[PDB]
């Protein structure tokens, strides 16, 4: 199945759906390197998964981190010769850049040449994300409607 | 002489449950079997000094569809001369000389009941008032609840929206507390709640209310979601935005919605219903912008004439 | 049930000659002897979301003329509401539940095509839509020249001004080239000719076609003169000024006409056309004006009844 | 290339780079079924393909064509039994349905509840794609830009 | 370098304790001995992209005490900015190719953040964006509590009137939030209360607040009466009138009132601070405009000189 | 005295190439070591009938840093200017009795040129007027141009876009067809295509140009790449987007450029030049707006000092 190649990352259980915005999210396919997605996977020990193997790519720690808000328990494993050489668990980061949206209409993110940018505070019940720019701040739960 | 004959159609709380019904008797009746040349010779008003597209043109085609001709204007700009020197009295003690009925559209509370006092004869029918009222709306809302409930007593209707600020709202809550057996469930923006004064009505009736958070606390036992346009203006857009996952109607949320339930809306609707919804059977707003056709003509068959044959 | 009974006209391409020709008996029967109460009881909506006086009155005096109701606006201004939140698609499928037919003048290309999908049963009729099409426009035309002509087929038409953005000259010649033995004149300023798809499908029927550089040239063969208004303002005025010695028609370049030529124009005529053009008999756009009536009333009798007896 | 599944479709020798845009753009990820994507393959010729495997459905004639102006060369070979019980080439559609976006900035299409579609005519040198809606026809290079 | 040379002054959060400290003692030595040429030679773009006069006049004669030019616009209205496509982002990169600092008001949460990352090293100050902040008439509120009370820390403080929507009210209970021992009362209406984060940012540092009903209920005890504008339109006509008596300050309420109370409110006051008040001591809402030239120039000679050694 | 002392700058054909050079050289010494009072006591009106917000900041950001008054208006809009009677030749009959230079931007071609048969001896610098000239624009681009190949002879030009309308495209052409053996390569579209005086005066003086469809085929030869804005309203929407790929720069284009190449634009840039091309060392249109203070200096300096010793 899919779970080794020479030097790389799998990204491993991934639930389902997620496996398709990560790729998306990430811009993971524009590389032109072997990845290989396997999508709606068994895995008694999840009911369903997804799994992306990046051949010959490397993810620099924070790009792990990014992972935390949307399939946040996943394993990144390094395999840098032929086997598991470093497992990696996704923490929410400090920040979370370029991938979401300003709630608020009359932000002016909307407009211009102006990468979204929102601080991470997981605070009591959940993650209070707050723009760079119009200092608002939302729960995830809004930002994430998207 | 039927009960709403040459009467001034302006407030709902105005009409008692037996008027009501009749309305809708009526509005039932020609819907089936329409006489299109009852109000032949008849010039009727239409004087939308606050101007709106769809009731102007649903009272204009009743007003046809019964064979009546039509005179009038619409603002939202300056007319003629109505803007200085015309008081409205003036204008009504004109155009009472003229015409045999008067529908009319005003942006300030109270202005068809001032009308009245110089209409003369001539009935005066509201259009909608301000923030006050709008019972032509609520009318054609009870006639659509009727036609697919097949009854206006012992419902349970979510309201959800702008409750604070919605005109119809208030209405339709003022109009269904006339019937008996009503439990109302009402799901507003905490800005945006239900006025303590529709509350008190309703608590000194005893029917049956409470409020709620999302649609999806009582999708299963609605029978009617009547839903208004929260309006992203009188709000700030990042607290208009952020409402918990949103109120907003989306057909999922219908998945646990009883085969009978009708979701409502007088319309405009921007986002707060989406596409969707307008393909799954519970959808019923576009019917219901056709049954004010009925319901209207229903109100100008009576007002203008004596008794009806149908 | 005749041919175009309950169908939408929305584009000229949409109608084959079969149906052109239909329409164009139709409307000379009409003239003739015009049954005033065909479309007695109908309420048709006259919805100009782009405001055209001539047009809406010539559409507006053809339905009065057959006996119909009339609800319905004009913006190039908001109307109500419809500016946020009416989407086009809402504000058609609340129109389908009160009127039987939809004329329609929209800023943008393809609005009517859209709204049949809302339409539901309800015929809707294009009164123009953005630079996309106005087959009324074209059949009003073709009626004319039929009319003074004798025929639609091997004419010599010459075709004049703003050739790349009159909305009318390119449905004309897709009209025109839907009939045999035509040829084509076409005289324009430079950096306003014939789109080269109009030519091309000139050129796969392999119909007569050749560009001129002023009417002068071809005054002797043509049959009718079809010109546009040059806008003024899509132009530099130096430029507009500049160009030749003029593409305007005066009475004295007509000293070479034909006895039979007509001179047409959609109207306005600002400038291109100057006063002693009207007093000569090759003067027929105010006449055309008219022949917009039966055209209209044609197509309103076709779609709105199943089969038409006169 | 790579092995087999339990029946369904196999989609091989897709232009490297439109892979995911057909994953993303005609929506073939939304199936519980387990699809395995290979990205950026050599086994397969002109160097990388790319390759999707949608495990049980089968892509019908029609969703075989759309395929056509991004991946004409692709086969969409149909599975039965880890063998291939048929072969599939895209051939050109003659309406390619709510996959491209209008150019005319006034087309209503873009404001409104109505999925674009366009008449697809001519082959392969200029294919000429003309809006439902306005009516006007357009290069399908200027379609397939933004 | 002094700490604020060359910073970009966009919120109040993003200065200490210590820089509103050298801020507000900045503006007393320049209150005190003035410095008309300290600034001369620099150019500064007043950008009001909304228009403000109140605040525009401030903040020019501010860069006018100081020595330097001023080029600049009102938009609102319009100017040529902001329109056919010609970004935020580009208008920054040209003007900060001709001036030494940024003044800009626009109607839209972030731009003035937005501008620092296209400005490079021009410094760009903040006097207003959107709903967002204002730090400048924070500045100058501090400065009128410091100048009256003698301190920023162990403070009583009223904040009156609209706190719901009150750009003003939010920013000083954070600017106040940073010195010792302050304490809060908010009188408000349900409908335009505190809001909760600001309320939670109260909670969690340990400082004490309290919600009253009227302005009756803490007069005594209280050294600053912060009022804010309760903008009509926030409420219906009829709701806005309901308050039982309402949140308007009049003589009379005054006088049980601390010998140093002042009454602070940023203006336009229309009607909740009776004429009355004005011939009071306490009010002090003029000298506080007034003290806008003090911290306005502070920060500007701060912001363009490496060391202010006065 | 100097050459341009108290001259009127109206247009460009009056400049002489001398004269291009001495406003080039001078812009050059006060980019360098600057003259902050060297205006002092001058009052310049500036007057921009048509609104140009950034032409009139760089216009009056100069006056300033050379230490003179300013006063005028922007009107597009309305100040209370060229309205009910009021001839310009009345205005500029009042206005020189005030001030000692007037810069101006009017929409009517050639009153710049009035203006000074009415100013008497208070010198008139074009700032726009209408399609015909704006020397100060050609002469901010000469600099640029100057600035960065060290050269204004001997160089490959091309010219990107609107031609047919592009003011500044046929300005710079004028220009630099003042100086020698300059090469031009014309990639525009048919519509827009560089007019046949342009190339006539090319022709006549022995100066080679060439057409091109795409910026590919000559991006390996060019010095300076001039782009220019399509005005979208310039073409159908239809006929804006369909010239087969376009004419917008990207930086993938330009991989292959002369290490010395330059983008220009004279902004507001749009579509044109995509944004990854501004972190290029090509991009070139923010710094010549910032040379645009230069240029424009020079000229306020040698049209008011009759010698400048620098
Ligand atoms: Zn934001
Ligand atoms: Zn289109």
């Amino acid at each position: 199945g899919v779970e080794a190649i020479k030097r790389g990352t799998v990204i491993d259980h991934i639930p389902a759906q997620i496996g398709f915005k990560l790729l998306s999210l990430f811009k993971l396919t524009e590389t032109d390197q072997r990845i290989t997605i396997g999508l709606n996977l068994p895995s008694g020990e999840m009911g369903r998964k997804d799994l992306i193997k990046i051949e010959n790519t490397f993810l620099s720690e924070d790009q792990v981190d990014q992972l935390a808000l949307y399939a946040p328990q996943a394993t990144v494993n390094r395999i840098d010769n032929y086997e598991v050489v470093g497992k990696s668990r996704p923490s929410l980061p400090e920040r979370i850049d370029n991938v979401l949206v300003c709630p608020n209409s009359n932000c002016i993110s909307h407009a211009e040449p102006v990468s979204s940018s929102f601080a991470v505070r997981k605070r009591a019940n959940d993650i209070a994300l707050k723009c760079k720019y119009c200092e608002k701040e939302f729960s995830h739960n809004v930002v994430l409607a998207n | 002489a039927n009960p709403l004959y040459q009467k001034h159609i302006i407030s709902i709380n105005d009409l008692s449950r037996d008027d009501l019904n009749l309305v809708l008797a009526t509005a039932a009746k020609l819907k089936a079997n329409p006489q299109p040349e009852l109000l032949k010779h008849k010039v009727i008003a239409s004087c939308f000094f606050e101007a709106s597209t769809r009731t102007r043109l649903s009272f204009q085609t009743s007003m046809h569809r019964l064979g009546a001709s039509v005179v009038g204007f619409s603002d939202s700009a300056n007319t003629s001369l109505g803007k200085k020197g015309e008081t409205l009295a003036d204008t009504i003690s004109v155009i009472s000389t003229y015409v045999d009925a008067i529908v009319m559209r005003h942006p300030q509370e109270g202005a068809a009941r001032l009308a009245t006092e110089f209409s003369g004869n001539v009935p005066v029918l509201n259009a909608g008032d301000g923030s006050n009222q709008h019972p032509t709306q609520t009318l054609l809302d009870l006639f659509t609840i009727q036609q697919t409930e097949g009854r206006l007593d012992n419902l349970h209707v979510a309201m959800v929206g702008d409750l604070k600020y919605g005109r119809t709202v208030h209405s339709l809550t003022q109009a269904l507390a006339k019937f008996d057996g009503n439990r109302f469930y009402f799901i507003a923006p905490d800005a945006l709640a239900m006025p303590e004064y529709i509350l008190d009505m309703l608590d000194e009736k005893g029917i049956a209310w409470s409020l709620h958070s999302s649609i999806e606390e009582v999708m299963a036992e609605v029978d009617i979601l009547y839903m208004t346009r929260v309006q992203k203006e009188r709000l700030d857009p990042s607290e208009y935005a952020n409402v918990k996952a949103q109120f907003v109607l989306r057909a999922s949320d219908l998945h646990n919605a009883k085969a009978n339930m009708k979701v409502l809306h007088p319309l405009p609707r921007v986002d707060e219903i989406a596409t969707d919804v307008d393909k799954t059977p519970h959808a019923w707003y576009f019917q219901q912008a056709g049954n004010g056709i009925f319901a209207r003509q229903a109100l100008l068959a009576l007002v203008l004439n004596r008794d009806l044959v149908l």
